[PDB]
């Protein structure tokens, strides 16, 4: 009855490394938050 | 034009395709940029010494300066690749693919 | 012409002291005398492992300071000019910029070695 | 970084761009590009993480290859002209090599393969420097050699840049890669009008730099680097959602906004020269740029994505950031279209 | 065939470029680039640039000694590729050499050739000046003019070397 | 059939799928210096040999 | 503003005031270790500034009038409902833990700001380096999920890497039975519902994970219950320490300048506490966030910036 | 007194207010002087007096 | 286009011949719109720093308005100068090339035959 605003199911579409995940772009995890990688 | 410019431009193109086709080893291609600087040096210097345009004779020296002034830059950027990873292989530099 | 004859002579009797150094004595080849040297014991690992350079920042700055003796080298010829105070100012500017570079590399501990 | 060294390195980046802009000699153009690259590499490695080192390595290799091709074009010009003046080039081979070199330095497609990588790897401030200030020296040299630029080459580079920069940003959720493919498409727009009217090239460059500086200043002021973190801005500072709304609708080329100003004028100069198909394809292909801009406005302004609990702490702290010229750039990027005949000052 | 001496040195220049451009290993890459930069100071020394050839020899000797130190410290593998260890090194090495001697054969048989530009096939002795420069070698005078005439070039080059040192010490820090 | 499927099919959905497919082919790169500069070499060779932009 | 790069250029080096009194000291211990006076006692011997332990309303105490805001504006959580219903459906446990981690991050930023601006050392109680032991005790007791631990580890991985450890970490050995005796003598009816296994897990993550990884980057001082009653012995042991471990020794003016430029900006400190990881314990939906944000704006002294509010008595707004 | 800490913008920065008003007054008087000089130069170069 | 005009006198924002032109009025609606842009910048500046938008920083809003009017006055002067240069060069090129611009003889519609296309 109120206005629709996006939920977690809608908002997790924009959280991947890409927007349209294909077979090649499937192992791509999103980058780190401070963009700093472990030193390995 | 003259016969030697054929081979100096040929050496530029050989070093160009050597730079522009990597063999998974970054130092082997940083040599190719230095070879392109060598070929540009010899080509410009043949042109300047040929025509006796003497005031541009200081030009290849200056050219050569910026040669190492970026080559050193590449080596300063070679050691940070080879401190993050044990090797300077260019296929380790693929984190920005996502 | 004479320069290439001289270099050909030097290279010729430097490589003809080698071809009579290998082919004149009697060879006895067995696969322990041609092994590498690690003070008698067998070498642990290859010598093609990365031997880490401690003087690497000094080695990169040597590439830049070696260009300066491609710039400071025409000074015996630059002193022959007829715009001479300008030459003197630019020469002292180049040695002063090299010195400011060396002072910056000193004080930021760039001349020290790592580890 | 030591701030004296940061000041000296940024003044050296600026000095390299100025030495490209003011000099009449080809060797000094090349020196300015070398100085610009050499000084901007530590701006990219300001943070010292592997992504900045990777971005700096890729940027060094692309810009060094471009500067090699630039100096070869300069030496072939020296052969076929016996001189060094920065003007038209006296050989189509040198013209092609210098156009390739400048297209690599701009990151125009198909040499575009470094701009999303390098732009993602580095911070937002250095990404701003990359996408705005580094688009000034090759556009100077392109402004200076346009009697010798091949028409087919610069138009192929331009429309290929517009198409690839349109399709690239649709698959992105990272804001820096969005701004990088936006950069590719806009450099295609600038170089397509280069041989017809380079005043429109300068107009598109200035309006683009205003809008891109606005968007990066909004990203820095909100501390957002992804789409999904930009989507929390309504719960923290809701005026910033309005500013990114008006600026992203401006960057899509929508009237009555100032980002419609370059595009339209470019079409206005390409239909005079009896080219109708090419600005039409360019305009229709700009709808892709508009589509991922609209995606960002949906996630940020027009809807409200769910936030977290810890945002309640950030309600109690204002921004102490230097949002330098952000209201000025926000006004200039949105409300400048009634001042469209100001472009005559760029003649 | 002694009038073709600059051409012969230029063949050795291209052979060194195919040597290090095939990229076997930067040991042998440094070897090939030293050979090319040492015959390239014999190409350009026969045009009158004795100062301007010895410097591209000397700067690149210092450069390849530095590059040797780094490819022994950073760019080292257990079995370095000499010239023939990899098929992709030897294949493009033979390819560059066969194409180079192919355009040698097409330019000595026909005395003209065309790859993008047109090139003569006569020995490059033909284009030299038939006069003398007096009591000055003119390339030495032109490089000496870097201090009298080249003041802005001095300023931008010395500033670029200064900030090159500063830039490199800002990169090689890690934190 | 028409105004929920086929008129929906012909203009908007096929154009949407085409731009999605081209977007996923452009951005499917493996982030490698080697492949990018090999593409630069192929660009230079097409510009010289195939398209004649040096003329 | 007051500090920036221009102040660093014009001579204000932050090691010109770094004296031997500038020691960041964090006192740790179990729930009723009796450290609560001990830290203050250290702060009345060494001349340091005591910060109390960050509750839910620490950010309320630093901003505005300093009074605690209502809990729907700060926290949206309760420690007493965690003591009553730890396995609750609304996810109060990890929501309380995430809010307390953000509050301790803010307190540690305030501590480093005081230490680097004034040169006076700060005595903290349970800094961000010891906040994870309550998370791990809650996870061993099954109060939270593994996704909550992963969210905490991501936030900690991207926030604690930019800070320094304390100089001194003081830990107080109090056994579980003595903790329970002090809880029963405390009189708090919610706090008496703490299980024994939760206290034992706090002590285990202390002695097994926290102190063996902090003993390399700082100096531990582990006391028992009776010898922590005498503050003179503890301060005497502090004053005769040989500060040699940890990354405080290789800190020049530049690194501490970069740290001070990070630390004084509180929205950059709290930048990664609200990462877009949609976890049901901490994700507040759109309409509730809009409603609580518009109710927060209508509070006195919260509608504008901290000198621009006529309803609290700010004058000369037209010249500010 | 309401705020528990003294805010950075509790009092107006009177140096900055003085610089702002002085700069704005200088730009207005220089603009009006420039415009009067421009209309006088137009009327002199075209004789429109 | 006009790049060869401003090459004998380089980097002149306003040349000397630009003083032969009437300057914009201070009540120019373009200049009033630039002043309105300054006021909108002042409002956005008070909005993003969470000041009261209309009441706080009247000196700052006034320097926004003053700075935009001051820059925009010279920008309008250079705009009007460049369009006057465009028209001057147009008219001089038409005058110096009469053979490229013939005087057209406008026929009346009693001789001009147009095909009628009926809408039926
Ligand atoms: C004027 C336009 C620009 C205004 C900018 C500042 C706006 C603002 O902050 O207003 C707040 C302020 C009221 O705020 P407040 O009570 O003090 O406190 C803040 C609130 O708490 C507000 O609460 P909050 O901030 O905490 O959160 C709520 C949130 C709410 O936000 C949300 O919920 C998110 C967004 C909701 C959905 C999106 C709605 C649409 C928003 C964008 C607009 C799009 C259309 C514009 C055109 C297309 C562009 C894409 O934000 C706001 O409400 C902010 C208000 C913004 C409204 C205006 C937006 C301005 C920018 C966009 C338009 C201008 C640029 C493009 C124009 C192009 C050409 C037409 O509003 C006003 O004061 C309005 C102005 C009224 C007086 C005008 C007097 C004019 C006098 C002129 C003559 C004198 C000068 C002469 C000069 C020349 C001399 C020669
Ligand atoms: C020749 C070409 C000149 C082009 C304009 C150059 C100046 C503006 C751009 C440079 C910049 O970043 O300025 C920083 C900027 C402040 O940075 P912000 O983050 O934008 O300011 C936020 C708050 O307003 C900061 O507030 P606050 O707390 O610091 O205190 C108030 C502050 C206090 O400042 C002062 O009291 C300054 C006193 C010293 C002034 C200089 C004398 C020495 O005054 C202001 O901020 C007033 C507003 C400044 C407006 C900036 C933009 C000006 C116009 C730019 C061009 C617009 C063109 C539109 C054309 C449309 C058609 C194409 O302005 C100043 O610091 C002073 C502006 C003076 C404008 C003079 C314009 C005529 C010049 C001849
Ligand atoms: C016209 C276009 C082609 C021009 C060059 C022709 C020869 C080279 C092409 C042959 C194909 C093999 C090849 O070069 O592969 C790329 C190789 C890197 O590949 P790598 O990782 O070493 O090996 C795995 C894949 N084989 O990378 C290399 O081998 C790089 C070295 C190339 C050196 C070229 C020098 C010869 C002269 C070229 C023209 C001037
Ligand atoms: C045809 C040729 C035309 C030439 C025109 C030349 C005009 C001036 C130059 C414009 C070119 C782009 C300028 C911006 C370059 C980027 C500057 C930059 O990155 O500054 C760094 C700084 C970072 O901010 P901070 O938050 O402190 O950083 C945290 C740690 N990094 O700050 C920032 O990142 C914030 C942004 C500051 C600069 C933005 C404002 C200047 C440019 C916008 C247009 C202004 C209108 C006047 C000029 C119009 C033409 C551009
Ligand atoms: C008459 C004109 C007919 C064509 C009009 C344009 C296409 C139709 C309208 C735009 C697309 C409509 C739409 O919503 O498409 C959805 C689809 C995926 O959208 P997504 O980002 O996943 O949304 C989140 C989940 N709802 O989005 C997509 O697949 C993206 C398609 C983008 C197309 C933009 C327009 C391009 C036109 C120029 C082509 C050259
Ligand atoms: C805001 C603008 C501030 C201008 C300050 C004065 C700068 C100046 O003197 O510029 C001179 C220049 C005209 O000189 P010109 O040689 O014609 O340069 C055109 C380049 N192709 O004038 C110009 O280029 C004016 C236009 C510059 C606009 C840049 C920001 C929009
Ligand atoms: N991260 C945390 N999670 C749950 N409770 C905590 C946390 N940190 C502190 N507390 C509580 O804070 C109080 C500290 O005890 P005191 O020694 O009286 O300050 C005890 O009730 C603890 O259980």
């Amino acid at each position: 009855a109120r206005q629709w605003q996006p939920d977690v199911e809608w908002a997790e579409q924009y959280g991947g490394a890409v927007m349209y995940p294909t077979k090649e772009t499937a192992h791509w995890k999103p980058p780190p938050w401070n963009d700093v990688d472990p030193p390995k | 034009m003259s016969l030697v410019y054929m081979n100096i431009m040929m050496a530029f193109t050989v070093s160009l395709t050597g730079l522009l086709m990597y063999r998974s080893h970054l130092m082997s291609s940083l040599l190719c940029l230095e070879g392109m600087m060598l070929s540009l040096f010899i080509l410009a210097t043949l042109m300047i010494l040929n025509s006796h345009f003497t005031l541009a004779s200081m030009m290849p020296i200056i050219l050569l300066v910026f040669a190492a002034c970026e080559a050193a830059l590449g080596l300063s950027l070679l050691v940070m690749v080879s401190n993050t990873y044990g090797t300077d292989y260019v296929q380790n530099l693929n984190l920005l693919q996502c | 012409m004479n320069l290439m004859i001289t270099l050909l002579t030097n290279f010729t009797l430097a490589t003809l002291l080698v071809t009579i150094a290998f082919w004149l004595p009697q060879l006895n080849v067995y696969s322990e005398k041609t092994s590498p040297y690690e003070c008698g014991f067998d070498p642990m690992g290859s010598a093609r492992l990365p031997f880490s350079m401690k003087f690497f920042l000094v080695a990169i700055t040597f590439l830049l300071f070696d260009l300066e003796i491609a710039l400071l080298l025409p000074l015996p010829w630059a002193s022959q000019t007829t715009n001479l105070n300008t030459m003197l100012t630019m020469a002292l500017l180049l040695i002063f910029l090299l010195a400011v570079s060396l002072a910056y590399e000193w004080t930021q501990k760039g001349l020290e070695w790592t580890e | 970084m030591n701030p004296i060294i940061l000041i000296i390195i940024l003044m050296t980046v600026m000095l390299g761009t100025i030495i490209v802009m003011i000099s009449t000699h080809w060797l000094l153009i090349w020196i300015g590009f070398e100085m610009n690259m050499l000084a901007i590499i530590p701006i990219m490695m300001k943070k010292h993480n592997p992504r900045a080192t990777e971005a700096s390595t890729k940027y060094f290799l692309t810009q060094s290859t471009a500067s090699m091709l630039l100096m070869m074009a300069i030496i072939i010009n020296l052969m076929f002209s016996g001189q060094w003046t920065v003007m038209k080039l006296f050989n189509p081979m040198a013209s092609m090599l210098m156009t390739m070199a400048l297209a690599m330095k701009l990151g125009m497609a198909p040499f575009h393969f470094w701009v999303p990588e390098v732009t993602q790897g580095i911070p937002l401030s250095s990404g701003l420097i990359l996408l705005t200030w580094q688009k000034l020296a090759p556009m100077s040299v392109l402004y200076q050699i346009l009697p010798s630029i091949n028409l087919d080459l610069i138009l192929t580079l331009s429309i290929l840049s517009i198409t690839i920069g349109g399709w690239g940003g649709l698959n992105q959720t990272q804001l820096r890669k969005i701004m990088a493919y936006s950069s590719i498409a806009h450099m295609g727009w600038m170089t397509a009008v280069l041989l017809y009217n380079p005043t429109m090239t300068l107009l598109n460059l200035i309006i683009y730099i205003i809008m891109t500086s606005t968007m990066f200043t909004l990203f820095m002021a909100n501390s957002t680097t992804t789409t999904l973190s930009l989507s929390h801005t309504w719960n923290k500072a809701p005026i910033m959602t309005i500013l990114v709304l008006i600026t992203l609708l401006s960057m899509g080329g929508l009237p009555p906004l100032s980002g419609f100003m370059p595009k339209w004028m470019i079409i206005q100069e390409m239909t005079k020269n009896d080219s109708i198909i090419l600005p039409t394809l360019m305009a229709i292909t700009a709808l892709l740029n508009l589509y991922f801009y609209m995606r960002l406005t949906y996630s940020t302004a027009l809807t409200m994505f769910p936030s977290t609990n810890n945002m309640k702490m950030k309600w109690q702290f204002p921004t102490t950031k230097r949002m330098t010229l952000l209201p000025t750039m926000t006004v200039l990027s949105t409300m400048l279209l009634p001042l469209t005949p100001i472009l005559s000052i760029l003649e | 065939m002694m009038t073709y001496i600059v051409f012969i040195l230029s063949i050795i220049f291209v052979m060194g470029f195919v040597g290090f451009s095939s990229k076997p290993s930067p040991i042998y890459g440094g070897l090939g680039l030293i050979v090319s930069g040492g015959v390239g100071c014999g190409i350009v020394l026969n045009f009158g640039g004795s100062f301007l050839g010895l410097m591209v020899f000397l700067i690149y000797l210092g450069g390849m000694m530095v590059v040797f130190g780094y490819t022994t410290a950073m760019a080292t593998e257990q079995y370095p590729e000499v010239w023939v260890s990899n098929k992709v090194v030897l294949g493009t090495f033979i390819t560059g050499l066969l194409m180079e001697f192919l355009m040698v054969y097409y330019v000595l048989k026909d005395k003209e050739v065309e790859i993008v530009f047109k090139f003569n096939g006569m020995g490059d002795w033909v284009i030299y000046d038939t006069g003398d420069s007096g009591f000055f070698s003119e390339e030495a005078m032109g490089i000496a003019a870097l201090y009298s005439y080249g003041t802005w070039l001095v300023i931008v080059t010395g500033w670029s070397l200064l900030i090159g040192v500063v830039v490199i010490m800002e990169i090689t820090r890690g934190n | 059939l028409l105004d929920l499927i086929w008129l929906e099919t012909i203009l908007p959905k096929t154009i949407s799928l085409a731009q999605m497919k081209m977007s996923t082919t452009i951005t499917s790169q493996k982030g490698l210096i080697k492949l990018y500069f090999l593409s630069f070499l192929i660009t230079i060779l097409i510009s010289t040999t195939l398209l004649n932009f040096h003329e | 503003l007051q500090y920036g790069p221009l102040a660093y250029i014009l001579g204000e080096k932050t090691t010109k005031k770094m004296t031997e009194n500038s020691k960041l000291i964090t006192v740790d211990g179990n729930i009723c270790s009796g450290k609560s006076k001990l830290a203050k006692e250290v702060a009345e011997k060494l001349g340091l500034k005591h910060f109390p332990e960050a509750g839910i309303h620490y950010a309320d105490s630093t901003t505005g009038d300093g009074k605690p805001l209502p809990v729907r504006f700060s926290g949206n959580c309760s420690l007493e409902k965690f003591y009553d219903d730890p396995k609750s459906n609304d996810g109060n446990s990890y929501r309380l833990q995430a809010w307390l981690y953000a509050s301790r991050l803010l307190q540690y930023a305030d501590a480093l700001e005081h230490l680097l601006s004034t040169g006076q050392g700060v005595v903290l109680e349970r800094s961000i380096y010891s906040d994870f032991v309550f998370l791990e005790a809650m996870y061993r007791q099954g109060f939270i999920r593994k996704q909550c631990v992963d969210h905490y580890n991501q936030v900690k991985k991207v926030t604690v890497c930019e800070y320094l450890p304390p100089h001194v970490v003081i830990y107080v050995d109090v056994p579980v039975s003595e903790v329970q005796s002090r809880i029963q003598k405390k009189g708090n009816p919610h706090e008496m519902k703490i299980t024994s296994a939760y206290l034992q897990d706090i002590e285990n993550v202390y002695k097994g994970t926290f102190l063996p990884e902090m003993s390399e980057k700082c100096e531990v001082l582990q006391y028992s219950a009776w010898e922590a009653e005498d503050a003179e012995k503890v301060v005497e042991d502090i004053q005769y320490l040989k500060y040699d471990k940890g990354p405080w020794l290789d800190q020049d003016d530049r690194k501490l300048h970069n740290l001070r430029m990070l630390v004084q900006d509180k929205l950059e400190v709290l930048n990664y506490t609200s990462i877009p990881v949609f976890l049901p314990e901490v994700t507040i939906g759109a309409h509730q966030s809009d409603r609580v944000f518009q109710e927060f704006t209508e509070l006195p002294g919260r509608k504008y910036r901290a000198g621009y509010n006529e309803d609290v008595g700010d004058k000369w707004i037209w010249l500010k | 007194k309401f705020y528990i800490q003294e805010p950075p913008h509790g009092s107006p920065n009177w140096l900055k207010v003085g610089l702002t008003l002085g700069t704005s007054a200088f730009l207005w008087i220089y603009l009006i002087k420039q415009h009067n000089e421009d209309v006088l130069e137009y009327k002199r170069r075209n004789g429109l007096e | 286009m006009m790049t060869g005009r401003q090459a004998r006198a380089p980097l002149q924002f306003l040349p000397d011949e630009a003083r032969s032109l009437p300057p914009p009025k201070l009540t120019d609606p373009r200049l009033a719109y630039i002043g309105f842009l300054g006021y909108c910048s002042g409002l956005i500046d008070n909005a993003i720093r969470r000041r009261p938008v209309l009441s706080a920083g009247l000196h700052r809003q006034f320097l926004y308005i003053t700075s935009f009017v001051f820059v925009g006055y010279y920008l309008l002067k250079r705009q009007d100068y460049m369009y006057a240069v465009r028209d001057h060069d147009m008219f001089s090129y038409i005058k110096s090339h009469p053979e490229d611009f013939p005087e057209k003889d406008k026929k009346t519609y009693r001789e001009v035959f147009e095909e009628f296309h009926p809408v039926r």
